[PDB]
Parts: C-alpha cells; structure tokens; sequence
RNA sequence: CUUGAGUCUCGUAGAGGGGGGUAGAAUUCCAGGUGUAGCGGUGAAAUGCGUAGAGAUCUGGAGGAAUACCGGUGGCGAAGGCGGCCCCCUGGACGAAGACUGACGCUCAGGUGCGAAAGCGUGGGGAGCAAACAGGAUUAGAUACCCUGGUAGUCCACGCCGUAAACGAUGUCGACUUGGAGGUUGUGCCCUUGAGGCGUGGCUUCCGGAGCUAACGCGUUAAGUCGACCGCCUGGGGAGUAC
C-alpha cells in the first residue's frame, strides 16, 4: 500500500459531526487492510481568508497508509458533503507520526 | 517503471541461475512486461508522446537483444520467443 | 500593505510597503506584455549585473 | 446631515487624472473630488500639487457632516498617491490607516499591446 | 520544512504581504528555497497562511 | 575476457509528458445601494461613455483566460517546448556500495514518428487581447504609427498543415590536450562541534593559455589534436522561381 496525509476542514457550525466523520473514515481504512499511524483534532480556528465564507473552520489530520483505491473513494464522500469546506490530501513521503 | 515484486520476480524465472539480472533471457523478458503493461496505458491519453519515446526505446532495445541471442545460440532464441508469446 | 499608528502624525511608513509591489509591478503591466522580449532582455540585463 | 463621524477615503490615483471620494464606513459616497473638475483640465492636472487642490475640495462638500477621523485607500499609480493623503492631513481630518488597494493580479488577463512610436 | 503545518517557521520567510521572500536575501542553499516556497503555496489553501493581504 | 553497451538494487533533483481536479488575485459583464457632473484618452485633441445618472464607491452573481511573489547568470526535454496547489497513469537523467549479461556497439540513404506560431475542417467556448473592418487625430497626403471600438483568432476536443532568424546560424558517437572564478544536483569523508572544511561524479555560466582562425573570435560543453558514420556547398541576379 501507499502512505497518505489528508487534512479536512469541516464547516464551523458542524463541528459536532467531525467526531462522527472520523469514525466512518477511520473504520473504512481499517476495513481496507490499511493502517492509521497519525491523528489529531485541531478544532475551530481563525482563517487567513474567509475561504467559502465565514472566518473559521474545524481542522483535522490523518496520515493513513490504506491502498489508494479505497482513499479515492473518499474524494467522493468528501465532495458530496457540504459539511467539509475544503479537502486537501498529499501523498505518502513515508510514514509520519507524532509531532505536527 | 515497474514494481520490485515483479522485476525481482521474473528475473528468477528466466535466469539460468540465481539473481542473474544480467542474462539476456532475463533482461529481454523483463522488457516485454513493462512494454505490454504500458500498451494499456498508451491506449489511454494517447497524446502522451514523451512517454512513448521511452516505450519505443525498450522495444528496439529489446529487439537489439533478440538478434544477439540468434547470433549466440539459435536454440535459446526460439526457446524464449515462445515463453513470451513474442513474434505475434 | 496595512498601515496604522497611535499619536496622530503624518510621518509615513507607507514607503515601507513601497518595496515589494507598488509602482513597479504596476507599470510592469501598464502597456503590453513581453513574451520573447523578456526572456531575452531579462537574460541580457543579467549580464549587466556582473560589474 | 447624517454625521458619519468616520469613513475611509478612496484615492483613485491614475495617470491622465486622479480622483478622491470621501465615502463612509460601509462604502457609501459622501463626497468626491476630481482634478478634471478642479479648474485646470486638459492634462495640466495629473501633477501631485494639482490633485491636492482637488481632494481638498471634498472638505467643502463632505464637510456637511463632521468627519472627525478617516482612513485612506490609495489605488493605482500616478501623481496623486501621496499628494492626496497630505492635503487631507492638513485639511483638518485625522487618520486611522493608510493602504494601497491597487489591482495587482497574478498574470490573469493579457494587457493591451498598445503604444509603439 | 517539507510540509505546511509548521506554519510557525514560515511567517519569517514572508512579510506584511505574505509574499514568498526571495532567495537572494536568504541564500537558503537553493535546494531548500525550492521546498520552502512549495509549502507556502499549498499551505495557503488550508488558510493556514494568507495569499495577499488586502482581503 | 571486461573497461564499451545493457540489466538488477537503493536513493536524488526536476516547469518532462497525458488525464482529472482545485485555489487565490485581477479584468469584463449583470443586478442593487451610496452619490453627482464629469469620466475616458492624448503631445495635445477628438471619436466614445455621462443628467435615461457615468466615472468613483460598496454588496451580491455570472464567466473566461492566465497563474504575482518564489524566479535565478535556475531546472527538465531529442527537438519544438515546459511555471499556481492536489491526485492518477507515465518517460528520461544522475550517484553509490555493489550483483549480473558478455561487444549484445557507433553512425544511418530510404522509412516511421514527433513539429512554435499563423492557418484549415467539424463541434464547443469566448473575459482580456486583437489581423479585418469603422470612427476620431496626425500629415502635403497617412489605405500607417496614436486614440475609441472591434470580427476571425487567440482557449477546448478531435483531425489536417508541416514551416520559423525551428539558431549555439556550430550533425551524432568516442579518446586525448595548461588554468581561474561561479551556478545546480548526487555521494564519500572531517573535533560532522559551524554557516561549515576536504575530496569524488552529472549537467551548466563567465574569463582565458597552447593551438586553431581571414578577422571577429572558439578555447576540455573547442571552432584545438584525432578516429567512425551521415547531411550539405561549388559566383551574384534570374530563383527556392518555372515545369
């Protein structure tokens, strides 16, 4: 498989869904013969610019390792989900853990 | 390019011994794979020329090797062209 | 570019931001573009910067 | 007769002319000036000391309220990016923040070929 | 440096305009300059850092 | 047989290519608020736009093209060319311990393929720019330069056309031959205590010695000393024209 690192920022007034969103994704990854060696909840915070309006959003990281196939399934559930304002996921670059 | 679990795999199928990544029988066969595999890639995109240049490279480069075998051991040639379904 | 100071006075601080953009990358546009004229004059003016 | 108290002032600094409008906080026109309308026209304007007399004319149309303080919005290059702010500092107005709102793209549209003599 | 979360060690390589500081006044071994800029770009999407300044 | 050439391993840098996403700045336009007699343009002017309310300003929306800064005397590519961030498919280059094959190589008429821009066909798209065209100005005249507009086109797909000062105006491959300063990227090593210091490869700038050259100049990336193969020249015009 190939490592990853996805940081999704969900709408500020939908934070309560963030915790639930994590379980789904995480569960899938685990059920995809993958691994999760990084995780952190940044919560709400001011933005550089009012990206997609407002001036704050909920941040979360990841840095998985699951097979590209199953992660490509994420872009869909990510797009078709007004909760999440912006999506941004880079490639492997070898397992990343702690710090951040 | 090609995956190790495949490259280091095939080498142990045509090599007249062990870890003989040099052997024509090996190298040559190793070329067909990356070639056949790319044919599915070039089926898409098409306009991607800079990648075909390398494709053609390994193709002619493969032929340069086939001619050699014929000029070093007639048998080995016809004995390998089959295992690779070459000539077409 | 963002100024702001206590104690009313028209000192300046303004020409501080006048070193990153300002009337430069402005007139840079102004008229037409460049295309080949730059890649060339940009690589000739470089020769100047030698001595 | 509204008494905006404080409102930013846009300084459309251009070459062939310069104009400053003392708009309100939200961005409503309260009083605008103009070099072309400042006696001298043709092209005699432009020059800084010519725009200063223009924007200063606002303190005659926007003075009906009582602007006790105001910011400054300088846009575009030309002889009127400094002059304006100066004349305003003497007119009696205050100041809250100076800034350049000149439209600096990222290689978007392709500017006009133009000029070639 | 190869990231964007390290927003802490980036505000130094910019200015009141959030513009990527040149390598002239940095001499950041070049190879690093390349990486340093790449971060400031992608990092701006996560609103971690600003693009311009007027907005 | 192994040093040429190639394979394997593990790393490294890259605007190499094809596909799909996505972001921010700006322009234009549509709508509405504020506000009022100018705006725009030039050397001046005028056409043009303005009291049916422009310009300015602010809020919301639509759309297309290109990606400031980083950006460099930088990098990648056979050439043409290739700059936002992200993912997917993919090519080449280089270094190092090495392990492997064993001359499998160099060049290449004909042949096949790739080719800036402009142009062509079908269908899309169209913000800005702009051949044509139309006004205004300049002038002796002005079928121009300048100004106000503006259509093809520029953008996308797919197919065609094959040209360029397609330029290093310098064919590809290999071996030799004083030096100096620098750039970029790999690797070994050094109280690795450091920005760092010493080597050893790749690519690349500038100066320059011998030599070469008609001179300018080229000068280890040669236009120097040699070897292998290919393309080409034989006065100017007529003519890259006629058939």
């Amino acid at each position: 498989m190939r490592h990853y690192e996805i940081v999704f920022m969900v709408h500020p007034d939908q934070s309560e869904q963030v915790p639930g969103m994590i379980e789904r994704y995480t569960a899938a990854i685990t059920g995809a013969e993958g691994k999760i060696h990084r995780l952190e909840d940044w919560g709400r915070r001011q933005l550089a610019y009012p990206i997609n309006k407002l001036h704050k959003a909920h941040y979360v990281l990841m840095n998985v390792e699951a097979p590209q196939e199953v992660i490509d399934e994420l872009e869909t559930t990510f797009r078709f989900n007004d909760a999440v304002i912006r999506s941004m996921v880079m490639r492997t670059k070898h397992a990343v853990t702690e710090a951040s | 390019s090609l995956s190790t679990e495949a490259t280091a795999k095939i080498v142990s199928e045509f090599g007249r011994d062990a870890n003989d990544t040099g052997s024509t029988e090996v190298q040559v066969a190793l070329l067909t794979a990356q070639i056949n595999h790319l044919q599915g890639h070039f089926a898409e995109h098409k306009k991607d020329h800079h990648s075909r240049r390398g494709l053609l490279r390994m193709v002619s480069q493969r032929r340069k090797l086939l001619d050699y075998l014929k000029r070093k051991d007639v048998a080995r040639y016809t004995r390998l062209i089959e295992r690779l379904g070459l000539r077409r | 570019i963002k100024v702001r100071e206590n104690e009313p006075f028209d000192v300046a601080l303004r020409r501080f931001k006048r070193s990153c953009e300002k009337a430069g990358v402005l007139a840079e546009v102004r008229r037409r573009e460049f295309y080949e004229k730059p890649t060339t004059e940009r690589k000739r003016a470089k020769a100047s910067a030698v001595k | 007769r509204k008494q905006v108290s404080d409102g930013v002032a846009h300084i459309h600094a251009s070459f062939n002319n310069t104009i400053v409008t003392i708009t309100d906080r939200q961005g409503n026109a309260l009083g605008w000036a103009t070099a072309g309308g400042s006696g001298f026209r043709g092209s005699r304007k432009s020059t800084p000391f010519a725009a200063q007399v223009a924007a200063e004319r606002c303190a005659d149309a926007v003075k009906e309220y009582g602007i006790k303080n105001l910011e400054v919005m300088v846009k575009g290059p030309g002889p009127g990016r400094e002059s304006t702010i100066r004349a305003l500092n003497a007119a009696g107005f205050r100041i809250t923040n100076i800034t350049d709102v000149t439209p600096i793209p990222h290689n978007g549209c392709r500017p006009p070929k133009k000029r070639r003599v | 440096e190869i990231d964007y979360k390290d927003i802490a060690t980036l505000k130094n390589y910019i200015t009141e305009s959030g513009k990527i500081v040149p390598s002239r006044i940095t001499g950041t071994r070049a190879k690093y300059q390349r990486q340093l800029a790449r971060a400031i770009k992608r990092a701006r999407y996560l609103s971690l850092l600003p693009y311009t300044d007027r907005h």
